[PDB]
């Protein structure tokens, strides 16, 4: 065998393995870019009462529901090597889990520039200072060049206080200070 | 390089990327004190081998860094490794430096081909009057060791050692297969003693492998592999009558079948392994003769529940040539050493192997050891003079047969103070050849306890009173 | 469902192009190893059952096909084997070369020398997956197959055509039984009568390589490696090479059947077949039944031992007779695998364990060794004596001062004795005739017990010189007629007369 | 999760470890660093037999020879909680509960934490032995281990075997008892001492996990269930008792 190319990620499971197949053929020949364009109406090309119909129905053949989708990724804009990918999910059944193969490529194409954004949860939306300086700390804690994005929820059963995550780090400073007054108890 | 996926209990998968090794090969993790070998066992498919480690498991990441050797365990092998001790992947475990040699040897090996065995069987000479003579030992055979722990055992390991150097000229190995710590420590102290280990020159007579009991499975079944490459060299370069103890080989079935269901496969019957029968067929074929030299194998086994027909102990019975039981009922009757001579056999006692001088004297002595059997229980219930006086010849002899079986140990010197006697084969024919007719009857009991030959039978018979 | 072939080095095959130098109909590459059974994906053409060959050189046969791989049974070690190989299709299923140019040497289980002797030259080649005859080719047994022992000759005869089982524990004398035969061909095969010559074949499965080493000697010793073929399996090959390692055997003497020749295959033994196949079954994850066996034993030693027939004179007139050997733990005659076997064969042959300790050697139970249809193909030299014995045996063991006890005691303690018999020395059929006349007709009946081993040894090497011409009419006319057994009677008496007591 | 000291450190058992049994001492004796296997049926005075020899170590804990005191060690693993709390007060009232530590791990608490607790006391048993002093160990007992160790491989999916323990029961009750050891003069001259307790089911002592254990420690006392209403108690079965230290453990007098 030839060896393949790995993705920053890794995810695993039956969409794991078909989202890694095309990260190693598509790092080759230098298309990313071009398969990423494409996966992202292939999404909006499947979910039409008369195409999202016909594709999950088991009894109609294996072979016909590969002719009705040959000819309808071969007229609109695909032939690259990403039609054959279609060719292969038909054959093997797997037509179904089509959604999960693109929005797994999606976060594997994403961490190329992407950062693995945060999660501030604590109380109501403040004023335009105190966001502008958390955004202009926590660039300075990637230190990889990268825009950083970010999320923002509402959770009101923290007191006062607020959790961070930055990737896989999550600091802490929330009503938990309330829970360590067992030393009061325990001692 | 590879990396490592899934740590589950004793078992580490490794991912690599380009150069996958073969089976049977040997990882070693990097970032790590103490050395952590693994070995691949299964090519689990897109670039992952499946291994078994050989230590402790604790403390690895997923997705570390494991190089590869390329070939599998080598250990230090050579003259100069008689007197030391090492574990399964040859590093020194008794704190007196590092082995120092030439050449290294893999443990993986295959056997022999057809066209270079021995084409006859031939008798290996011990010295021992009552091994050599009713269950003599076969060149290249396997021997079996019934009885444990209070009979007398580990005299009788320590004085082939010191026979086979005198008369013969070759070496021996000891492979410790899970034993005990403190039993091993034991046998270190008890061979320093008696001289068959030497701490200050180089004249010493064993090399030692120890993997202990508390090791993980793995590391439990490829001692015996370890401690018969060693055994390899002194027959293979050097072309020496090579001795080799394993104690015992219960412990290397038993650590086989932990391993096999560690990786995941069915068992087979009562709780074994499915390959039964081709482990102990890839280990002790290489115990053979060659056209070189030999190498003979002296095994205790333990039975199971007391089941003759359990699988464990049934795989095994169908390697062995001989068998030699110890006694405890004889070890209070005051012989040494306690071998009883009607529950030993042999499979090369036959007359067109050793021939009919050994026959016919042989013979006789086990006949004239049952009939003491089945007279001895009319005198305990009845009474004495009741039967006939051909038959207290009989009873007369019988008693001084079963202690002319008795000699003396060279082992043994500094402490019952007698002198160790070396016999040779042609002068125990020679003895019994006499008993047997009635030729030495007249002299007493006490002088056939505990000589060497039977001319210094004689010169004992003077000094009673 | 996840896949075999779901991996990422195979969808990158499709999914950058369907690749042009990849051949996927004839070669393949192996994906997964270890077990046993390779995971070989591609190969689309393959047959069932047929073998191929990996890039080390290793043969190995297509057992199962799959609509994503195939799984190849490998023969030999699995260690030479890695993970992204090339295996290629020979194009044939698995066969063994075969002919009458392999007589004296000893090959293994694929028919590649081992005696380093160089190639063996064949010419054919048979299948190891053959079919018995069916109901029309064969015929009853009619010609008898000496075996040179006189406990077997004369208590359960054997005949060209007949399976016969060999069943005792260990170290009962069950391979020395087997060695004899072979050896007692030698009066046979060096003649001028084609009509009795008969080839042997030996089959060690599972056995000690330095034990068939030291019987291929004796073999040589006593002239008897010009007409013997040997496959051997022994116990450090894999598990593969000793299941397939009867079917091999057999498939040389489905040649001589064929064409006229009679031949003569020792399997040694089936247990540790049966232990080898268990292997392989639960390693590809079986069901298990009794004694963790698969549910197929009975297939396995069926469709073996229904090749071992005669054909009818229409067919050429040749015979393939068998003599396989069980293995019993403990004397256990009533376990799972010596059941499979007794349900087969026609007939037995018991070997105590307990006779073998008491010094009666060969151990053969009399009481429960039976041959149903080898009865009829025996020389009438030897039923018109023979069947006498078969009654006296009989009347010694109900009985285990009186009147009529102490008769009977006495004559079959001295017919127990008379079927001891030497290692290696087989006895001629008309030589046997006379012993077994004496014993029966009433002429030892007044010497002591332990002076009879030496009465067979002094009047058989003198009958074979001063009256070796007139012996040669029992052989030549195939019975006793009232003018030989007026004759015998002044042989015996005149003897006794000069054996000094 | 330490490990055992090797073959170097260790010295052979010379001095006596004194129980107070007058069956026990004179003829199945126990050394300072022996591993001795207390088994038998339930109801038979297993507890009994390991509860006074932690009181017998008073004599001694009280006096001025330092290299003669005993310090005991008793892990519960799996019994209710009123009845430790009745073994608590038993050694409060004899005052040897000034010189023990116990325990604790019963029934209620979760499966992993009836595996660390033979682990867990090993670990305070070494600390005497690594700084000179002695020390004695009861595992009581080490059939309800192997039993709540099971439960926790089974449901993390691991292969099973013999009466569906996991390939690796062995492994787990050798390197325990292996930490038991005699270290010599040069390493400070410590001990530790390990008795653990085993309970067979109707008197068969060839089931799994009783050939484990037998096969690993150096002599079992065998506590039947007919001697003791025959009237013999405590009911050592001395036919089929041993000890493979043998007599190298005794006093002279004894
Ligand atoms: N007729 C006989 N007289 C004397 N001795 C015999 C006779 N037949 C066999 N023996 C002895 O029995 C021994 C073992 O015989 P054999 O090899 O046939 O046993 P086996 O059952 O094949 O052993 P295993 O099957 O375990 O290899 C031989 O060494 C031989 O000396
Ligand atoms: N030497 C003795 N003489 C008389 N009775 C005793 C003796 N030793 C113990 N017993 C009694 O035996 C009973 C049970 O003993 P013990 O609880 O020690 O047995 P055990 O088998 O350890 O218990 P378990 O089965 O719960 O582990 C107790 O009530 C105790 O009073
Ligand atoms: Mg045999
Ligand atoms: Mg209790």
């Amino acid at each position: 065998f030839a060896k393949l190319v790995r993705p920053p990620v890794q995810i695993y499971g039956i969409e794991g393995r078909y989202a890694t197949a095309l990260y190693s053929a598509a790092s080759k020949q230098n298309k990313l870019e071009q398969v990423e364009k494409e996966l992202l109406r292939v999404a909006q090309i499947l979910k039409e009462p008369k195409v999202a119909a016909s594709i999950m129905n088991p009894y109609v053949k294996r072979s016909v529901k590969v002719k009705s989708l040959s000819d309808m990724t071969a007229k609109e804009k695909f032939s690259p090597l990403t039609s054959n990918l279609i060719n292969l999910l038909a054959e093997n059944g797997r037509l179904s889990s089509t959604p999960g193969v693109i929005s797994a490529f999606s976060t594997m194409m994403s961490v190329h520039r992407g950062e693995v954004p945060c999660s501030v949860t604590t109380a109501s939306p403040l004023d335009e200072a105190t966001l502008t300086e958390l955004k202009t700390v926590l660039k300075s804690f990637l230190s990889k060049g990268q825009i950083l994005k970010l999320e923002v929820k509402v959770d009101p059963s923290i007191m006062g206080g607020m959790i961070v995550r930055i990737g896989e780090k999550y600091v802490d400073m929330s009503a938990k200070t309330k829970i360590q007054k067992l030393s009061r108890a325990m001692r | 390089t590879g990396r490592i996926v899934a740590v589950i209990g004793a078992v580490v998968d490794v991912q690599f990327d380009e150069g996958l090794p073969p089976i049977l090969n040997a990882l070693e993790v990097q970032g790590r004190e103490t050395r952590l070998v693994l070995e691949v066992a299964q090519h689990l498919g897109e670039s992952t081998v499946r291994t078994i480690a050989m230590d402790g498991t604790e403390g690895l990441v997923r997705g570390q860094k494991v190089l590869d050797s390329g070939a599998p365990i080598k250990i230090p092998v050579g003259p100069e490794t008689l007197g030391r001790i090492m574990n399964v992947i040859g590093e020194p475990i008794d704190e007196r430096g590092p082995i120092k040699t030439k050449q290294f040897a893999a443990i993986h090996a295959e056997a022999p081909e057809f066209m270079e065995m021995s084409v006859e069987q031939e008798i290996l000479v011990t010295g021992i009057k009552v091994v050599d003579l009713l269950a003599p030992y076969a060149k290249g055979g396997k021997i079996g060791l019934f009885g444990g722990a209070g009979v007398g055992k580990t005299v009788l390991i320590m004085e082939l050692i010191n026979n086979v150097a005198k008369a013969h000229g070759g070496y021996s190995v000891f492979a410790g297969v899970g034993e005990r710590t403190r039993e091993g420590n034991d046998l270190y102290h008890e061979m320093i003693e008696s001289g068959v280990i030497n701490l200050k020159d180089a004249t010493s007579k064993v090399a030692l492998v120890y993997g202990q009991m508390n090791e993980p499975p793995g590391a439990r079944a490829r001692v015996a592999l370890t401690g018969l490459t060693v055994a390899e060299y002194f027959r293979d370069q050097e072309g020496q009558d090579v001795l080799l103890f394993i104690d015992n080989i219960f412990r290397f079935t038993q650590a086989g079948s932990e391993v096999s269901a560690l990786l995941g496969r069915i068992p087979s019957a009562v709780g074994y392994q499915p390959t039964l029968a081709t482990d102990m067929g890839t280990m002790q074929e290489r115990i053979t003769t060659t056209k070189k030299g030999s190498i003979t194998s002296v095994q205790a086994i333990y039975v199971p529940a007391d089941d003759l027909t359990d699988p464990a102990p049934a795989t095994t019975f169908a390697h062995l040539d001989a068998t030699t039981v110890l006694s405890r009922a004889i070890a209070e009757l005051g012989i040494y050493p306690a071998v009883d001579p009607l529950d030993s056999t042999s499979r090369i006692m036959d007359p067109n192997i050793v021939g009919s001088e050994h026959y016919d004297v042989a013979r006789g002595v086990q006949k004239i050891l049952q009939d003491y059997k089945s007279l001895q229980d009319i005198i305990a219930i009845l009474g004495m003079d009741e039967l006939s006086e051909e038959d207290k010849l009989t009873v007369s002899r019988a008693r001084k047969i079963q202690r002319f079986l008795s000699q003396p140990f060279q082992v043994a010197e500094v402490f019952t103070g007698h002198l160790g006697k070396l016999v040779p084969l042609k002068e125990t024919i020679k003895g019994f050849q006499q008993i047997l007719a009635g030729e030495y009857d007249h002299l007493p009991e006490q002088a056939f306890y505990m000589v060497g030959p039977i001319e210094e039978a004689v010169a004992k018979a003077d000094k009673l009173a | 469902k996840t896949g075999t072939a779901e991996v990422s080095s195979i969808l990158e095959e499709r999914i950058l192009g369907a690749d042009t130098s990849v051949d996927l109909e004839e070669t393949g590459r192996v994906l997964s190893i270890g077990d046993g059974i390779a995971r070989v994906h591609g190969l689309r053409n393959v047959q069932a059952e047929e073998m191929v060959e990996f890039s080390s050189g290793l043969k190995g046969m297509s057992l199962n096909l799959e609509p994503d791989n195939v799984g190849v049974v490998v023969f030999g070690n699995d260690k030479l084997i890695k993970e992204g190989d090339i295996v290629k299709r020979t194009g044939a299923i698995v066969d063994v070369p075969v002919g009458e140019e392999l007589l004296g040497r000893v090959v293994d289980a694929l028919g590649n020398a081992i005696d380093g002797k160089g190639p063996i030259g064949s010419k054919t080649r048979r299948r190891v997956g053959l079919k018995a005859p069916g109901i029309i080719p064969r015929i009853s047994v009619r010609e008898p197959m000496q075996t040179g022992i006189k406990a077997v000759d004369s208590l359960v005869p054997i005949g060209r055509g007949q399976r016969e089982l060999i069943i005792g524990d260990r170290q009962t004398g069950k391979t020395s039984i087997a060695i004899d035969t072979i050896i007692n061909q030698k009066r046979f095969n060096d003649g001028t009568d084609e009509k009795k010559k008969l080839y042997c074949i030996y089959v060690a499965i599972g056995q000690k390589r330095s034990t068939v080493a030291q019987l291929v000697k004796r073999l040589t010793d006593a002239d008897a490696m010009k007409y013997t073929i040997v496959v051997s399996a022994t116990a450090s090959d894999a598990a593969p090479l000793q299941y397939l390692a009867p079917y091999s055997g057999c498939s040389m003497g489905e040649y001589f059947r064929d064409n006229g020749k009679h031949a003569l295959i020792i399997y040694d033994d089936l247990s540790k077949q049966a232990v080898a196949y268990r292997q392989m079954s639960l390693l590809l994850r079986r069901p298990p039944g009794r004694e963790a066996y698969p549910g197929d034993v009975f297939y396995l030693h069926s469709r073996l031992l229904e090749r071992a027939a005669k054909m009818n004179d229409a067919f050429g007139g040749g015979s393939l007779t068998a003599l396989p050997v069980i293995e019993t733990q403990a004397g256990d005659v009533s376990a799972y695998i010596p059941t499979n076997v007794i349900s087969i064969t026609d007939g037995q042959i018991f070997l105590e364990t307990e006779l073998f300790y008491k010094g009666i050697r060969p151990a053969i139970n009399v009481g429960l060794s039976v041959s149903r249809v080898g009865s009829a193909a025996q020389t009438r030299a030897m039923k018109q004596v023979a069947g006498t014995m078969k009654l006296e045996l009989a009347q010694y063991r109900e009985v285990a001062l009186d009147a009529a006890t102490q008769q009977l005691l006495s004559r079959g303690v001295r017919l127990t004795e008379l079927l001891k018999q030497g290692q290696y020395a087989p006895m001629a059929i008309e030589e046997q005739v006379a012993v077994i006349y004496a014993g029966v007709r009433g002429y030892l009946d007044k010497l002591e017990p332990s002076k009879i081993t030496k009465f067979e040894n002094a009047f058989l090497s003198h009958v074979i010189s001063q009256h070796q011409a007139l012996l040669g009419k029992i052989r030549a006319d195939g019975k006793i007629s009232e003018e030989t057994d007026a004759k015998l009677k002044e042989i015996v008496t005149n003897f006794l007369a000069g054996f000094e007591a």
